[PDB]
């Protein structure tokens, strides 16, 4: 049975990233913006049924649901050249264009208000899946829809699909700029709470690090959201490369997750991508990916806390000599180029894959690194400190008290602070040799 | 080739419309309890039907004369011209006649079930509903049987025969191709001694179908008794179809050392068909208890 | 443990899986049939279908020159 | 044996569909506008042959308004039909989308109509019955259609009465505020005096034409072209001798296993503009059926009632053209194995395939075309929608003054209420047939 994944694109950023992801997938699979198979893609070796649905007319329709509480973005997708790729009947958009106002509690209450429409859509799409594996939510924990509505959907999905996986592509906001939303840390903490209790996997996409990368490595002065989303779509393509090119091993998401997330609470995965360059041996590829200046996630390199890699998987796409792969692994081990978790065995995997035949690749070889590395705790600590910094001033709480989640008290905020403390503490235990016994 | 196409039209009932008119007239005479075994009646109707469209074939086609067994005694005479009579021996003509008879029996059951109007039983509530369910069951079974026979036996053997006759360069090759086509038809028609059991099971189900059609024509007044007789016959036919599916699994267990892909294909068509026969013969059986 | 029908049902399931994965266009699935070593075929039986599972490959002419029976046995192993 | 069928084209829609049908038939059979074959089809089923080798449609054109009859007599196909077999009411006012008024008009023109019907019956060697192409929402096809249905059921109680009944758009506001009353009276007459009513929903036909033919805003001309395509597919077994389902009796018996459950859903294939040259892919029976099975290409708007677990009762695919029988078997197998269809709970999954030849005179870009007739309980959702529209009008007494003026509603509205009850029972029975309790 196919293992279908439903992509939920939440709010402006989630919907735009989902649209660009589907555009990239179309280009890699040779599917027209109208859903028509391009002549050059008739002999493809890709399994589309995992992430796309195939219409009876050989039309490939994204298994993507675009949810926004404001019409502007949904209309922009339906007005794009790719408007015909998605089934329009699987798209629910709230007519009340007032949004969640960047408030997690408001997004949650809106998810509750539109629960029936959303769960009816989700159930229709699930019944249209032979063996739906789960949902991948592309959202921000800091926004309104992706945070509030995302938490509501996380709760309702946890109740409705208790056997389906919940993966998130959670875009973290830029930490270095003053957010115009002073409560953004509160929304993010509430979303992290819901991820902690009701989500199976959170992939952290830090917009601050993406901007830093665009400036330092892409030489993009003031990177636009479009360029960031192009990098994101490249990452999503690399994450779907094992789906898009049929291989012999790790052909399912279950094996990937079990290889990447050994601790259910420790489900925050770091990403690495290669090449990340503006317009080669396996060992040289892996060494470049291993260069800290090429990691696309801002995790603090605390020198006091011996952060370590929990696991690394390098998916290398293109013509790769396996003997060079073996030699590269040997050289990396001998050079101790990576510090691994002390409480478990070093999981370092290398997958060789073929590129899509439909996408022109200027690079004979690309690579993605997925890494579970303890320096993410520095990100969680930063988020906790930002939350505590906002809560300590009781700033802008009069509007929170207007919302039901904060109308009586902030206990959900205090629980979120506790959960983030527990996450930090678990990361520290994983920093210790006794973590295996922790 | 023209003679072979005529042979297909008449002996194989490929003249679909003419064989339709023939079997309709035969089923009508059977229903009227008229002497359909009358050689003069059958010959007159055959000669008229053939003379209207194919005067040359009209001269070569002739009709000679359990409900299902009501048509037993009809002999079709196809006048093969010289020198082709050297190839189409009287034994070949007998085999063609046997295939024609099988096709005619199947067409007769088909027409008898299709012509059955709901109003003839309605003008003649739970008994009516049970009879409707039995009708739907018989229709599913008969439609599956007709399609299976037509496509897997008749259509497949006709296409194979046409291709082999086209490729045949020699008269012995042509004779062998024709004999292979005939043998394939006879096997799909269950005429092989090894399939007599399955033929008998099919004949029992057809007889239950004919009794069902007669009880449908007898109307709701007979339906109180008909519900019990239909339910018993449909229960026994569902049991028979299940017994024949289990016997096909036993025969596949015994035949894994005995290669017969076409009996395998027959059983692959019958397993859906046999399970539908069983489930739908149970529909008449569930309304007499 | 395998039965005399397990191979048939498994091959049907394999065709269904090809359809589920849009492998319907491969003229090769009809050339490929999963076989089951079943001691009940003579009328120790494998305690499970996994233990009973074999593979058949429809070698076409002239390649049967290359795919000798010993090669197919090694491939089965 | 031939089974002659007289086609009765009733009202604006029926007459326009008949005109486009005759044009399409002429083009598909290579028949001139005068009924002469242009330089192997059995015409006698739908056409009569004159002594001069002229092929005349076995078609009776009945309209209560002169406009359509005059348009037909001004059409290129005017010479195909015998002008003496056309009765037209001098009162060109029609029934105004009122079943009761159309019925009273049918009663008023009974003699002219039954004289035409008898002339056509005598022109049939083995007349099986009459097929009326009419709308249930119009005046003539609904009201006069109901009158003619009554008179045909009385005169030919052993002959089949098939209707191609065009149902008004359920999703659009009917211009006839009394349309629900007219529809209920027509449904009553279909239920009591017609053997089979094929519901043709113009809304669903437009949706199908847009989704599958890529027709932006399908015109009435394109809808009538689809109707003519349907009629051609229905006569394809007459024009091309096939191996199975060569008669209408057999079609009906394959479609209606339950005499009360005689409401048929339609499916047509291909529903594509001739410009869709599907690249060099041998469409297999399984691939064809899979393409036909896409809901966006189904030409019937059935409601997704969440309360009724609708199911397919039966599906017949009549495939005309070069079809591999092994591919037909494979197509049935693939449909069952993939559980691509939910079937009736009260019976075995009925999937029939009829093999037919294409017309040799009509150019087919597609080696194989198909019509699907499906009995599917979600059609009950369409009947439920129609019932809800009826109940919406009856509960508001909307547009009832004209019914109360008409004899069918002159004393009471009991015929409308009985029709609403019958349609409710039909919806409930369709749900029960999706249910173990259908019995």
């Amino acid at each position: 049975m196919p293992r279908e994944i439903i992509t939920l694109q939440l709010g402006q950023c989630g919907n735009q990233i989902g649209f660009e992801f589907w555009k990239q997938l179309c280009a890699e699979h040779g599917i027209s913006p109208e859903g028509i198979v391009e002549e050059f893609a008739t002999e493809g070796t890709d399994r589309k049924d995992v992430f796309f649905y195939q219409a009876d007319d050989e039309h490939y329709i994204p298994r993507a649901v675009l949810l926004d509480l404001e019409p502007r973005v949904i209309h922009s997708i339906l007005n794009s050249p790719y408007a015909k790729l998605y089934n329009p009947e699987n798209i629910y958009l709230s007519e009340h264009g007032g949004g969640a106002g960047n408030n997690w509690a408001s997004g949650f209450s809106q998810g509750e208000k539109i629960h029936e429409d959303i769960f009816d859509i989700i159930d229709r799409e699930a019944d249209g899946s032979d063996s739906l594996e789960g949902f991948v939510l592309c959202h921000s924990i800091a926004g309104g829809t992706g945070s509030g509505l995302g938490s509501y959907l996380l709760e309702r999905l946890n109740d409705r699909y208790p056997k389906k996986l919940v993966q998130t592509y959670s875009v973290f906001p830029n930490q270095d700029e003053m957010s115009d939303v002073v409560v953004q840390p509160y929304n993010s903490l509430l979303t992290l709470k819901r991820l902690t209790q009701n989500a199976d996997c959170v992939v952290v996409l830090d917009n601050t690090a993406l901007n830093r990368i665009a400036t330092d490595r892409l030489h993009i002065q003031n990177p636009s959201f479009s360029q960031i989303n192009q990098l994101v779509s490249t990452i999503m393509s690399a994450s779907t490369t094992t789906l898009r090119y049929p291989g012999y091993m790790n052909n399912d998401l279950i094996g990937l997750i079990a290889s990447l997330i050994p601790t259910p609470r420790l489900h925050f995965l770091m990403t690495g991508y290669t090449p990340l360059t503006t317009d080669t041996t396996v060992l040289d590829v892996m060494r470049r990916l291993l260069q800290p200046k090429n990691v696309m996630v801002s995790t603090g390199r605390d020198r006091q806390t011996n952060h370590c890699y929990i696991a690394i998987l390098n998916i290398i796409q293109g013509e790769v000599d396996p003997t060079q792969v073996h030699k590269s692994l040997q050289r990396i081990r001998e050079r101790k180029l990576a510090n691994f978790i002390p409480w478990g065995p070093a999981s370092i995997q290398v997958a060789l894959s073929r590129k899509s035949p439909y996408l022109p690749s200027a690079h004979r070889v690309s690579g993605l690194m997925m890494a579970n590395h303890t320096s993410i705790s520095s990100l969680f600590e930063s988020s906790c400190q930002q939350y505590d910094k906002l809560r300590k001033r009781e700033a802008f709480l009069e509007q929170f008290r207007k919302e039901d989640i904060f109308k009586e008290n902030f206990d959900e905020l205090d629980r979120s602070r506790e959960v983030v403390q527990e996450l930090i503490d678990e990361y520290h235990a994983a920093t210790r040799p006794d973590y295996i016994s922790w | 080739v023209e003679y072979l196409q005529a042979m297909r039209n008449f002996f194989l009932m490929e003249g679909g419309d003419t064989m339709y008119d023939f079997y309709t007239s035969i089923f009508d005479k059977i229903r009227e309890k008229e002497t359909w075994q009358n050689v003069s009646f059958l010959n007159v109707q055959l000669q008229e039907a053939v003379g209207q469209r194919y005067p040359e074939d009209s001269s070569r086609l002739s009709i000679s004369f359990l409900p299902v067994h009501t048509l037993d005694g009809l002999t079709l005479s196809y006048k093969v011209p010289w020198p082709v009579d050297i190839v189409i021996s009287l034994e070949c003509q007998k085999i063609y006649n046997q295939v024609f008879l099988l096709l005619l029996q199947i067409k007769w059951a088909k027409y008898s079930l299709d012509v059955l109007l709901f109003g003839e039983l309605a003008s003649s509530r739970q008994q009516i509903h049970r009879m409707f369910l039995l009708r739907v069951k018989l229709m599913h079974f008969v439609n599956s049987l007709h399609n299976y026979i037509m496509t897997r036996i008749l259509h497949s053997t006709g296409l194979e025969f046409q291709h082999q006759v086209e490729e045949a360069k020699d008269l012995d090759q042509l004779i062998k191709i024709h004999y292979r086509y005939l043998s394939t038809i006879h096997d799909r028609c269950l005429l092989r001694e090894k399939v007599s059991f399955v033929k008998e099971a099919i004949m029992k189900v057809l007889n239950l179908a004919l009794m069902f059609a007669d009880g449908w024509q007898a109307g709701l007044g007979a339906w109180h008794g008909i519900s019990s007789a239909v339910t018993h016959g449909w229960h026994g036919t569902k049991l028979n179809i299940f017994s024949a599916v289990n016997t096909s699994d036993l025969i596949v267990i015994h035949f894994h050392h005995m290669q017969l892909r076409n009996r395998n294909l027959f059983w692959t068509v019958l397993k859906p068909l046999v399970y539908y026969l069983d489930k739908w013969i149970l529909f008449p059986l569930g309304i007499i208890g | 443990p395998p039965t005399a029908v397990t191979e048939h049902d498994v091959n049907v399931a394999f065709q269904q899986s090809a359809h589920k994965v849009l492998l319907d266009d491969d003229n090769l699935l009809p050339l490929l049939h999963l076989t089951i070593e079943y001691h009940g075929k003579e009328h120790e039986a494998p305690a499970s279908g996994w233990a009973a599972l074999g593979l058949s490959y429809k070698v076409q002419w002239p390649l049967h020159i290359l795919f000798t029976p010993a090669v197919l046995e090694k491939y089965n192993v």
